[PDB]
RNA sequence: AACGCGACGAUAACCCGCACGUAGACGUAUAAGAAUAGGCUCCGGCCUCGUAUCCUAGCAGGCGAUUCCUCCGCCGGCCUCGAAGUGGCCGUCGGUAAUUCGCGUAUUGCAAAGACACGCGCGGGAUCAAAUCCUUUGCAGACGACUUAGAUGUG
């Protein structure tokens, strides 16, 4: 018997997961993303858009 | 023995634009452009006459020399490819099951892919990706038999073989199943 | 073998009643120095001939300073060395200003292609080429060739071994 | 030549693993502090399988019991690669060898606090002053990744973007030229002759 | 053969004491048995052709002849 | 029919080409015995430059550009010396880059301590100078 | 036994840490990669089975199935992770306020005894117009970060056990672009999101949990970390059907 | 402000005693001068000053500076390290050690 | 990793007492990348050479001018930096030989214990925020260990 490892396996498997399972799985995502969507909507420094500091093993003591 | 010097020359057509910038031939012809990276090797270039490229070594061996002579002939299949191109006429025979071959523009990536059914009667589809840069079409002139017409040689040669290596047969006697494609004609496309 | 001098070295039998005036034996040997000229010259003459040092003297030691120093020139070598097979004999071509020269090229090159030591190889003869079409070897030929001019690609500069750290990259272009 | 420094930034792109480790051992021992860049940048002659001969035998190279005490622990970081060569040539368990160590640290690509800071080489250990040009040679860093480093794409993007910055830092460094040659040029208009003429006889 | 991917047992080049001592014995063992057997008991190459001037060695040689001929 | 190379353009050993040695002076090429060593004289009359006849390895010789035009092969002395008083090679020589940075360099090296304080002090005001002329611009 | 589960370890976390999430495209629509519940049991079902081939095909098959009760979890942060020559790493991370108090349980050890003072802070941060620093904390997200994962929480209070204190788990969001990532997750601040909304029928998934500890009658044997993988969801039930 | 250096004295390394493979001689050390690399550059060193500099965490004469005093004597090899004797042994840590070479005496 | 790392949450600040102030700094200044049978560029030209550049004067570096608007430094604003996180610009203020002076330096002899301030510390006191012990739980248990629940409550 053919190893699950084996290149020829590999190879089939690759194609039925590109040929059969994937549109499957695209449409179950879109719905599963769409349900998610519907879920969740039901100065630069003094307002925070740029982005400043917070509040060394890497270089030498000096 | 270290030679002192050894040169080779190529010559160029009038209608060609060949260009070396560190070890980059890029060679422009009317089909379109082929480009190659020689880093591998050292080779000194230069124009000796008006329309010949000398390619020379200084201080090399014998294996440097054959160097020399062996990448003379790519560059100058590089120029046979973009003045004439290549053409790989190809032929598949069957006994009792017809062999179906079908090629098709895969837009994306815009290449080649070609499928081969019922070979020896096997369900499976043998679907091979094509070289970029050379074109598949089924000859109409002939019955069974595909041409392969390209600008680079390794690629159209190398695609050749790819078809009748995947094309091959397993556990049988091969003096009884002739089944197969094999390569016919190997040309120009002038 | 070193820097090698040329000796003139003139020996003979010591003078007997019964034979004397002997006929004062001649050689040319490359040695580093005078005693190992002597050395050399009575080995090759009792490896020869029966006369030997007890029964000899040496005449004359000379040195044999080459005529043109400043000319490069083509000499041809004669040798036979001993392998372990047995002698081996050989015509070697170099390129040098003097024999001296000459023959220490013919050391280095016998030592490094074929592991021939200074006892094993035997100074045949050796030639100054007069006129060109003499040379036979590829690798003097091509020297000899007419209007050579080469260039010296992927010249390694002489960076001082001291200096471990280089703030630019080298460049190997000279 | 001979030169005393705080601290020695070595890029280790086109340098001889055991020339460049060995010169390292050197200074640590001498007490100067050295850190070292792009060690997936450093060389390896002879040829690729020959490597990747060697560092399996390495890793062939166990302990019987538990790998845990007193096993060799095979480290696939070219980093480390490099530590393990260094380490090799140092003599590590002394307190001396702990110290040259101390004073060693190894990087993989260039962090900020060393991309912003000045790279020395090594003549010695250039790849392209040391190999015949005929030689074949090899990565640490692709063997590396063969042999099992998780981490040779993240270094790629990090030191691509490193590539952005430095060559948007050029192109300042360029107009930074443009404006003090210019500046050279108009001052020396009006630059007092005399000690124009002083500095011109004494060499600057 | 997969050599590169699994290396095989080393064959160690540290030579140990033993090893070297045993055949130094052997070695001295039979250069005494090649002199026993050459004491039991039971053609020059000439000049090279490629010598530029072998014609003119061969007269020297010819010419050396014939004086010799003529003092004896 | 249009080819563009762009290659390394070395400098060629001939007889005629002259050499700078590590020891600062020039010599032209007479003859050339092997790929790494050169037969070379400098018949120059000034002493720094000056070369006596002798074997150059081309490991220590450095390529200068300046050539001799027509040298005769095996050239000696007097003939050399003609052909470098009529082609200048002295004048060129002091035209090189090359001599511009020797001289430089032994120069910075005659500069005495009292010298080194006046360069202070004159580098001083001449970048005073320039750094005005820096903001200006 | 098999090498790739020994020497018997004790799990060091009564949870189950998930360690591998699927990997990530951005061309995909965003969602939640994983969900928690709480083992309740197993019922018997019988199918009618529709696998082609079969020799019980088109026939009534008895099968054995968990149920797993599943409260809707509340989300209660945002993670930012950076990629690094030493991995992925917390490069920084975003509350919500008015965080329940059975997640502030799970951030206390003793609660009975300990006045209720954890992230009272970090909600005054919220208050007093240091949205300044929260956006920055966005922002910050958006631009560095590659990885995303939403901390969830699941609800005892509505589970039926006697415990009282949380749970929390880390969840990546991926098909998408980081900034429509962390959008989406912002907008998930503060909303339940159901089983319906991160999963759904007739599925295969892997699941975690720590199996049993045979304690009391050569060493440790049970209360492993394990993840099972290849497991069928076929039904989703909703509670307040009572037609479940 | 002078923004000036009041450095009087050459930099080098205490990097090892006279020492064979085996068997080593504290009484000796061996020095390591920057930008010296040359015989002609350890000769012109020859017969000099030299002062190691060290912390002792307790005041003695008002500070915890100490010195220990010797003299580059003779050079050592080829590649200008050169071999000093002081009145006590450099302590054996001070392998690798910053040490400081006096100008003095000159005979310039 | 029980002596590898990160993100986050929540803390320990006061009163009295008393105890001390470098495995190697001395200008510890210098970021393209890339190739080495090519590269750089200002597009003129340039490349063996870091043998370079920057900086470099004043009581261990004063005072006052002369005179300069050149650099340096501290804080704010604007943005910027995430691989083990920072720099630029602008603005304020302080200092500032580029030029040129007059004042003081000594006898430390020809080289080799005062006050104040700032911190790290300990001995007690009370202050938070917690952890452990205790009880309970039993998805756990050779014993440790682990999941919970005990201060108002869906306890």
């Amino acid at each position: 018997a053919k190893s699950a490892r084996a290149s020829r396996i590999k190879e089939n498997h690759q194609r039925f997961k590109k040929n059969i399972a994937g549109p499957v799985e695209a449409a179950r995502l879109e719905r599963l993303s769409a349900k998610l969507m519907a879920i969740a909507q039901a100065s630069g420094v003094k307002s925070g858009k740029s982005i400043g500091r917070k509040d060394s093993s890497i270089v030498f003591p000096m | 023995m270290r030679y002192i010097h050894s040169e080779e020359t190529i010559p160029v057509p009038e209608n060609l634009k060949v260009s070396i910038k560190s070890r980059l031939v890029t060679v422009e012809g009317p089909r379109g452009k082929l480009q190659k990276d020689l880093s591998h090797i050292a080779v000194n270039f230069s124009v000796v006459k008006k329309g010949v490229i000398g390619l020379e070594i200084h201080h090399g061996s014998r294996k440097d020399v054959a160097a020399l002579r062996t990448v003379r002939t790519i560059i100058n299949n590089m120029i046979i490819g973009v003045t004439k191109g290549f053409k790989y006429k190809m032929r598949y025979v069957y006994a009792h099951f017809p062999i179906n071959v079908n090629v098709e523009k895969n837009a994306e990536t815009g290449c080649y892919e070609v499928e081969i059914r019922n070979f020896i009667g096997e369900k499976i589809v043998r679907k091979v990706v094509m070289a970029p840069g050379v074109e598949v079409e089924i000859s109409k002139a002939q019955k069974d038999e595909l041409i392969l017409s390209g600008n680079s040689l390794e690629a159209v040669s190398q695609s050749a073989a790819d078809i009748q290596q995947i094309c091959k047969v397993r556990n049988k006697d091969i003096r009884k199943f002739l089944d197969g494609i094999y390569v016919s004609e190997k040309g120009n496309i002038v | 073998m070193g820097r090698l001098q040329e000796y003139q070295v003139i020996g003979r039998h010591l003078p007997t009643e019964a034979n004397p005036n002997p006929a004062l034996y001649r050689m040319r040997i490359f040695a580093p120095n005078e005693v190992v000229a002597k050395s050399r010259f009575w080995y090759f003459l009792r490896g020869l001939k029966k006369v030997k040092k007890a029964t000899g003297e040496i005449v004359s030691v000379n040195v044999i300073s080459e005529k043109h120093p400043l000319k490069v020139k083509n000499f041809g070598i004669w040798l036979r060395y001993d392998s372990r097979s047995g002698t081996h004999n050989m015509y070697k071509e170099y390129r040098e200003t003097s024999r001296v020269a000459a023959v220490e090229a013919m050391y280095a090159d016998m030592a490094a292609r074929h592991r021939a030591r200074f006892r094993s190889i035997h100074i045949l003869k050796v030639v100054e080429l007069e006129k060109t079409e003499d040379v036979k070897r590829p690798y003097i030929k091509q020297l000899v060739a007419k209007n050579l001019s080469f260039p010296l690609p992927h010249r390694v500069p002489k960076i001082s071994t001291k200096k471990i750290f280089s703030a630019k990259r080298p460049s190997t272009f000279s | 030549m001979s030169s005393f420094e705080s601290v020695v930034v070595i890029d280790g792109k086109g340098h001889l693993l055991g020339r460049l480790a060995s010169i390292v051992a050197k200074q640590l021992l001498s007490g100067q502090k050295i850190v070292v860049v792009r060690c997936e940048a450093l060389n390896i002659s002879g040829e690729f399988f020959r490597a990747k001969l060697k560092y399996h035998a390495y890793l062939r190279k166990m302990t019987r019991y538990n790998p845990t005490r007193g096993g060799p622990f095979h480290f696939r970081a070219p980093s480390r690669i490099f530590y393990k060569a260094v380490r090799g040539m140092i003599p590590h368990k002394t307190a001396r060898g702990a110290a040259a160590l101390e004073r060693l640290k190894v990087f993989e690509g260039v962090p900020p606090p060393y991309d912003k800071k000045k790279k020395m080489v090594v003549p010695q250990a250039l790849r392209v002053l040391r190999l015949q040009p005929g030689r074949k040679y090899c990565t640490v860093g692709r063997l590396s990744h063969e042999v099992g480093w998780k981490y040779q794409d993240v270094v790629a993007r990090l030191e691509e973007r490193r590539k952005a910055k430095g060559a948007a830092y050029y192109e300042r460094k360029k107009l930074a030229a443009r404006q003090l040659s210019e500046a050279k040029k108009a001052a020396a208009a009006k630059v007092d002759p005399k000690v124009s003429e002083a500095l011109a006889a004494y060499g600057y | 053969a997969g050599t590169i991917n699994k290396p095989k047992k080393p064959t160690s080049k540290r030579k140990t004491t033993r090893l070297r001592a045993k055949i130094s014995k052997r070695a001295a063992e039979k250069k005494r048995k090649e002199r026993k057997l050459a004491r039991k008991n039971p053609k020059d190459p000439g000049i090279p052709n490629l010598f530029p001037y072998k014609e003119r060695l061969l007269q020297q040689r010819e010419e050396e002849r014939i004086r010799r001929k003529e003092e004896l | 029919a249009e080819i563009n190379v762009e290659a390394t353009s070395w400098r060629r050993v001939e007889v005629g080409r002259v050499l700078k040695l590590e020891n600062g002076s020039l010599a032209a090429i007479v003859e050339i015995i092997d790929h790494k060593r050169v037969l070379a004289d400098g018949p120059s009359s000034d002493p720094k430059l000056a070369t006596p006849r002798g074997i150059v390895p081309l490991s220590r010789a450095l390529l200068t550009p300046i050539v001799i035009p027509k040298l005769p092969r095996g050239a000696r002395t007097g003939a050399v010396k003609k052909a470098w008083e009529a082609y200048g090679v002295d004048a060129k020589w002091k035209e090189t880059n090359w001599a511009k940075k020797q001289l430089q360099q032994e120069r910075r090296q005659s500069l005495t301590d009292f010298d080194r304080f006046k360069v202070m002090r004159l580098k001083k005001q001449r970048r005073f100078e320039e750094r005005k002329a820096l903001a200006k611009i | 036994g098999s090498l790739a589960f020994l020497p018997r370890k004790r799990a060091a976390r009564h949870r189950g840490r998930v360690k591998s999430f699927p990997k990530d495209d951005p061309k995909k629509p965003v969602h939640l990669t994983a969900a928690m519940g709480y083992k309740a049991g197993m019922t018997t079902i019988v199918r009618d089975l529709d696998r082609p081939g079969a020799k019980a095909h088109k026939k009534e098959v008895v099968e054995a199935v968990t149920i797993i009760d599943c409260p809707p979890m509340v989300v209660v942060g945002l993670v930012g992770y950076i990629e690094t020559p030493r991995g992925l790493r917390s490069l920084t991370t975003v509350w919500a306020e008015h965080l329940s108090d059975e997640v502030k349980r799970r951030f206390y050890k003793n609660w009975y005894k300990s006045k209720k003072k954890a992230f009272t802070k970090y909600a005054k941060k919220y208050a007093e117009n240091n949205g300044a620093s929260i956006t920055r904390e966005l922002e910050r997200i958006k631009k560095y970060c590659t990885v995303v994962r939403v901390l969830a929480h699941t609800q005892i209070r509505k589970t039926p056990l006697k415990q009282k204190k949380a749970h929390l788990m880390e969840i990546q969001i991926n098909g998408g672009s980081v900034a429509d990532k962390v959008e989406f997750g912002r907008s998930l601040f503060e909303k339940p999101v159901t089983i319906d909304t991160i999963f759904e029928k007739d599925e295969m998934i892997d699941v975690i949990a720590v199996t049993k500890g045979h304690g009391f009658v050569a060493g440790q044997m049970g209360y492993h970390h394990r993840t099972s993988v290849n497991h069928k969801i076929y039904r989703i039930g909703k509670g307040d059907d009572e037609a479940n | 402000p002078s923004e000036a250096g009041h450095r009087l004295y050459v930099k080098g390394r205490h990097l090892s005693y006279q020492r064979g493979r085996r068997n080593t001689h504290p009484k000796t050390s061996l020095i390591k001068i920057e930008g010296v690399d040359d015989t002609a550059a350890a000769n012109f060193y020859l017969g000099k000053r030299v002062a190691y500099v060290y912390r002792a965490q307790k005041e003695v004469r008002g500070t915890k500076i100490r010195v220990i005093w010797g003299k580059i004597t003779r050079p050592h090899g080829n590649s200008g390290v050169v071999r000093a004797k002081f009145t006590h042994p450099l302590p054996a840590r001070s392998f690798g050690a910053s040490v400081r070479i006096m100008l003095y005496p000159s005979s310039i």
